[PDB]
């Protein structure tokens, strides 16, 4: 099976900038390569086919080239509506295959996350569960590290993270980290902490609380 | 113009089978092959196979041999794809597509059909209001939360104050655990207006015909 590898999972650009995405085939596929654009909730859209030809209706800012194993897709001058996921594909071999995609995102000034921690709701405890939630909102870039600490010890078991896509309004990212334990275990620890590490600061942003302390 | 209309979403259990349709219009059905593509959660695209309308001849991705069956009804210019012995691994959006110009493959796409495979039973969500830490928070802005846990199937519609608050809201993608979904949402308000100006989390789950409200209240 021929593997198509794209240059990046994410790429940051600015309106008016020139951007290029590349793809490498694990085997020679001549010029049987296509490039697609896909927006959330929509089907992929063909932009470039046979490595270098624009499909009907595709704007001149989109071009591509390559033959063999190395291909390039270029947007000469990025427009706001071009922020999306781009995929390359090869149809020389069988089965035809797609790359994993490259998400083109918008660059903006760095922003530290706003961190908030939340002890389990009283209602959840009555059911025997204990979820501690930590929100890390509106930060940039997307790169971030969150670690939980219970009474000073790092905890990784029972933690689930969820991320929102780059916001269309302020170009920031947000994340939710949830540490779930049973009520029984939650009631055997005192201090709960969620600390975030982001490039915007050498020091971690720490949010904590002590169980039953009001 | 060329159009490919696919059938609605389906939700079934492991071991089941499903048959979806792709109605072609705007051209002579038998003039082009119909390809099918699978896209799983993370947006991973995979080719399933293709069918030649005129003869019914088929070509499959070895990976999906015996799992997918392609057929056509020339009479109604419709292509069908049937999946059998379903498992959670088959959950994904399935697309039908057609080529354009000359050699311009995948020039036209259907809107896709969502297929969800799970053994889970319909379960209404437990909705938990998350007020700030008992100790205190700083600044004039504060963030509140709402945890929606243990529901099935997707989706749920979460709003704050019945939709009156939206600007400072972040509703995160749901996570599947032990066959059940969980999601969280946060809302950030300004000018020390909480708890003076009430905030409530509302959650609707049509599959269970439920609608619940949870007012956020200071911890006492």
């Amino acid at each position: 099976d021929i593997v198509m590898t794209q240059s990046h999972k994410f790429m940051s650009t600015s309106v008016g900038d020139r951007v290029s995405i590349t793809c490498k085939a694990s085997q020679d596929v001549t010029s049987a390569v296509a490039w697609f654009q896909q927006k959330p909730g929509q089907s992929p859209k063909l932009l470039i086919y046979s490595a270098s030809y624009r499909y009907t209706g595709v704007p001149d800012r989109f071009t591509g080239s390559g033959s063999g194993t190395d291909f390039t897709f270029t947007i000469s001058s990025v427009q706001a509506e071009d922020l999306a996921v781009y995929y390359c594909q090869q149809h020389y071999g069988t089965p035809l295959t797609f790359g994993a995609g490259t998400k083109l995102e918008l660059k903006r000034a760095d922003a530290a996350p706003t961190v908030s921690i939340f002890p389990p709701s009283s209602e959840q405890l009555t059911s025997g569960g204990a979820s501690v939630v930590c929100f890390l909102n509106n930060f940039y870039p997307k790169d971030i590290n969150v670690k939980w600490k219970i009474d000073g010890s790092e905890r990784q078991n029972g933690v689930l993270n969820s991320w929102t896509d780059q916001d269309s309004k302020d170009s920031t990212y947000s994340m939710s980290s949830t540490l779930t334990l049973t009520k029984d275990e939650y009631e055997r620890h005192n201090s709960y902490t969620c600390e975030a590490t982001h490039k915007t600061s050498t020091s971690p942003i720490v949010k904590s609380f002590n169980r039953n302390e009001c | 113009e060329v159009q490919l209309q696919q059938s609605g979403p389906v939700l079934v259990k492991p071991g089941a089978s499903v048959k979806m349709s792709c109605k072609a219009s705007g051209y002579t059905f038998t003039d082009y092959y119909v390809n099918w593509v699978k896209q799983s959660r993370g947006k991973s695209l995979e080719w399933l196979g293709l069918i030649i309308p005129s003869n019914g001849g088929t070509t499959y991705n070895q990976k999906f041999r015996g799992k997918a069956t392609l057929t056509v009804d020339k009479s109604s210019s419709t292509a069908y794809m049937e999946l059998n012995s379903l498992t959670s691994e088959d959950s994904a959006v399935y697309y039908c597509a057609r080529r354009g110009l000359t050699g311009a493959l995948f020039a036209y796409w259907g809107q896709g059909t969502l297929v969800t495979v799970s053994a889970a039973k319909t379960t209404a969500p437990s909705v938990y209001p998350l007020a700030p830490v008992c100790g205190d928070t700083t600044g004039s802005s504060v963030t509140l939360g709402c945890l929606v846990k243990g529901y099935f199937p997707e989706p749920v519609t979460l709003t704050w104050n019945s939709g009156s608050l939206s600007s400072g809201v972040h509703t995160f993608p749901a996570l599947l655990q032990s066959d059940l979904y969980t999601l969280s949402s946060s809302v950030t308000v300004t000018s020390s207006t909480w708890p003076s100006q009430s905030i409530t989390c509302n959650v609707a789950h049509p599959a269970s015909s439920t609608k619940v409200d949870k007012k956020i209240v200071p911890r006492v």
